[PDB]
């Protein structure tokens, strides 16, 4: 009995087996329709296909393309029979209960899994760090979440969602590079811009000081080799693109920065657990992979929080796959074997058992 | 040990297991093992009745007696472990998560009973009695009560009587001097949990309520003989219910105005059931605080002199809330045990 762990993100689906330290299959969470194509095949045939994202802001909105994504994951990507593997799934914070019920119904009736579990992505990220209490900033590709978790339970009254993630940062980087004369308007240009964002962008400790240094000197300018032999230089955009996380007004967003949303989440919690949340600030997701984001978050939260408070920001190097890592840790636990919603339990109780067993 | 026995034994290893936790877990195990017996439903009904009245000692004794009567089908070692765990459990007034969950569900069930076959005449007469009790400085815009919403609104508006009309009843009371609530004004805290469930406690995804602010109330630990300290099985949402003395005053006016009513006892019990449902569901009080106000010696004398037998909102069909609280108990206990194992695994991994 090998457990399947499948973290379905807005931009990337990361699937694999429990006990592994890395998602064996990380592919774009896109479905191409002209029969349909899912993942890298749909991305390659971008022109011939119409691409749709079944998951937006971490919430599944199109269940048909979600079924196609899961079928491709089980058969075309992991190459396993779903009926012989208990499949642990992941869900977004504050996910609608109807979505969880549909998830379990599709897992059990369409794929005939013997068992399944649904866990909140931020809680799995916290599990990957060995914590049950703490605040997690899970910024993936479509949404950012500030999720305080007390003893494995994500407090619904203090979770906030910020519609600002890697997609917005990539679009902002495209806009700035266009402001410099670099034409990035096509999907392939979007992908290479995302590559530059991943490889060169970083979070500045002091945005104004970094801007002044970029204006004065050229030490912050880095060279990048475009696919068509061109070489382009990027200067102050290396820290301007991630700064939208802390200054959303860069793209016209009226919301607050990730540090301010973190402080607001901690303030929405009881004063007795605020110390635990402050001391356990866990970074999770691809959009948290910028260099210097942990130091900047620590500095900004220290500014916002009371002076005597102890603030610790936890940003593991594998925080891009921390959700899947926590899911794999969960599904490979001996005490977790009884939390699997079994086919018998689903048959005797219906999909609503997901609220009673996965909570 | 089979899978079910192993799951039960692991759940009983929960460090924060209390008497309610233990009762729910062992009743679930006994239903899954000996439930096929013809006499089991009577035992389950008696255990649920004991649990609703917080007769935890009697419920645990009955459960242990049944386990010893079926020591062969269950197992001598398993029964010995259950007996050992039975004497090791206690109750924390600040932390009774299974009890708070069960009381929220039971308040919802009380409301469901109330709405079915709802008699508006009882609460119209209660509103009339309220008008002849409340002082002149308290307004009452509920001219007539026609729906359950208006009756609940009147029940909740009975709070304007405090410190004016019930002072005599509180003075005559012997238990209200044992009320232990901190005078400190701690403000309000956010929650998505219903009723008297604590804000940080885990909850079913379909059981959460829209986020709202609720008053933060602490125990007066310096009080000698405090109600919470004396009765730890009672979940502390507040101390003894002082507004229920105002309700008793209004009910005294109700009874003196309807001494010839043949169904007076039924109407008074209906009013008490609505009061308990509203106070548990709104998070103002737990069941036993209100009920123990109703069980005061002089309040009991008041209700006995009117030939009224209070059932204290006790119902005989609590199977759904009992089983849902069992599921909640199992979830909390298994999750805590898995959290222990996961913390150990990640710590050993790094
Ligand atoms: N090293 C990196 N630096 C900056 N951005 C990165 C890096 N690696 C990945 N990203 C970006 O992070 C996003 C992917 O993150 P992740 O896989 O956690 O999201 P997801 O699961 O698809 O989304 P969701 O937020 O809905 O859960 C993409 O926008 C990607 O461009
Ligand atoms: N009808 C009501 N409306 C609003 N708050 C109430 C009501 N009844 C009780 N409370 C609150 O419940 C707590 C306990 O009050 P008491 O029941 O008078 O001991 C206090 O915080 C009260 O303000
Ligand atoms: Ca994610």
């Amino acid at each position: 009995t090998t457990a399947l762990v499948c973290d379905n993100g807005s931009g990337l689906v990361k699937a694999g087996f429990a006990g592994d330290d890395a998602p064996r299959a990380v592919f774009p969470s896109i479905v191409g329709r002209p029969d349909s194509y899912v993942g890298d095949e749909a991305q390659s045939k971008r022109g011939i296909l119409t691409l749709k994202y079944p998951i937006e802001h971490g919430i599944i909105t199109n269940w048909d393309d979600m079924e196609k994504i899961w079928h491709h994951t089980f058969y075309n990507e992991l190459r396993v029979a779903p009926e012989e593997h208990p499949t642990l799934l992941t869900e977004a914070p504050l996910n609608p209960k109807a979505n969880r019920e549909k998830m379990t119904q599709i897992m059990f009736e369409t794929f005939n899994v013997p068992a399944m579990y649904v866990a909140i992505q931020a809680v799995l990220s916290l599990y990957a760090s060995g914590r049950t209490t703490g605040i997690v900033l899970d910024s993936g590709d479509g949404v950012t979440h500030n999720v305080p978790i007390y003893e494995g339970y994500a407090l619904p009254h203090a979770i906030m969602r910020l519609d600002l993630a890697g997609r917005d940062l990539t679009d902002y980087l495209m806009k700035i590079l266009t402001e410099r004369g670099y034409s990035f308007v096509t999907t392939a240009e979007r992908e290479i811009v995302r590559d530059i964002k991943e490889k060169l962008c970083y979070v500045a400790l002091d945005f104004e000081n970094e801007m002044a240094t970029a204006a004065s000197s050229s030490s912050l300018e880095k060279s990048y080799e475009l696919p068509d032999g061109q070489v382009i230089t990027i200067g102050n955009e290396r820290f301007r693109c991630p700064e939208t996380l802390f200054q959303p007004s860069f793209i016209g967003m009226e919301s607050a920065g990730i540090h301010e949303t973190t402080y607001n989440s901690i303030m929405k919690c009881d004063i007795d657990i605020r110390k635990d949340l402050y001391a356990n600030n866990v970074m999770s997701g691809g959009t948290t992979m910028y260099p210097g984001i942990a130091d900047r978050m620590q500095k900004e939260i220290t500014a916002l929080a009371p002076s005597t408070m102890k603030i610790k920001i936890i940003a593991p190097p594998e925080r891009k796959y921390s959700v899947w890592i926590g899911g794999s840790i969960l599904a490979s636990l001996s005490t977790f074997q009884q939390m699997w919603i079994t086919k018998q339990e689903y048959d005797e109780a219906g999909p609503s058992i997901v609220h009673r067993k996965c909570f | 040990y089979t899978k079910i026995e192993s799951s039960l034994l692991l759940a009983l290893d929960y460090p924060k297991l209390d008497e309610s936790d233990f009762i729910l877990l062992l009743t679930k195990f006994l239903e899954k093992k000996l439930g096929n017996n013809d006499n089991y439903p009577t035992f389950s009904k008696q255990i649920q009745k004991y649990y609703l009245e917080q007769e935890y000692k009697k419920a645990i004794e009955n459960i242990l007696r049944l386990c010893q009567e079926n020591e062969t089908l269950l197992g001598t070692n398993l029964v010995q472990r259950l007996i050992t765990k039975s004497s090791q459990v206690t109750s924390n007034p600040k932390d009774n998560e299974s009890r708070r969950f069960y009381e929220v569900l039971y308040a919802e069930h009380l409301e469901s009973i109330l709405r079915k076959d709802f008699d508006c005449s009882i609460f119209d007469e209660l509103n009339e009695a309220y008008n002849e009790v409340r002082p002149e400085y308290t307004v009452n815009d509920l001219t007539k009560i026609n729906t359950f919403e208006e009756a609940r609104k009147l029940i909740l508006a009975f709070v304007m009587l405090n410190d004016n009309v019930e002072l005599g009843l509180k003075a005559q009371s012997a238990i209200y001097q044992k009320k232990d609530r901190s005078r400190e004004e701690l403000g309000q805290v956010l929650t998505a949990n219903p009723g008297i469930m604590k804000p940080n406690s885990p909850n079913f995804a379909d059981n959460t309520v829209p986020i709202k602010k609720i008053d933060k109330i602490a125990i007066d630990e310096k009080k000698a003989g405090g109600y919470s300290k004396t009765n730890p099985q009672v979940p502390f949402v507040a101390s003894l219910s002082g507004t229920t003395y105002s309700l008793v005053v209004v009910l005294q006016k109700y009874m003196d105005k309807h001494k010839t009513d043949p169904n007076l006892e039924k109407k008074i019990n209906n009013i008490v059931m609505l009061w308990t449902s509203a106070y548990i569901k709104d998070g103002y009080h737990s069941y036993k605080e209100v009920i123990d106000i109703f069980k005061d010696a002089h309040i009991q004398s008041i209700f006995a002199r009117a030939n009224i037998k209070l059932d204290y909102a006790i119902i005989d069909d609590t199977d759904h809330e009992f089983h849902r609280a069992q599921e909640y108990t199992q979830g909390i206990a298994t999750k805590a045990m898995m959290h222990q194992e996961l913390v150990q695994k990640v710590q050993e991994k790094s």
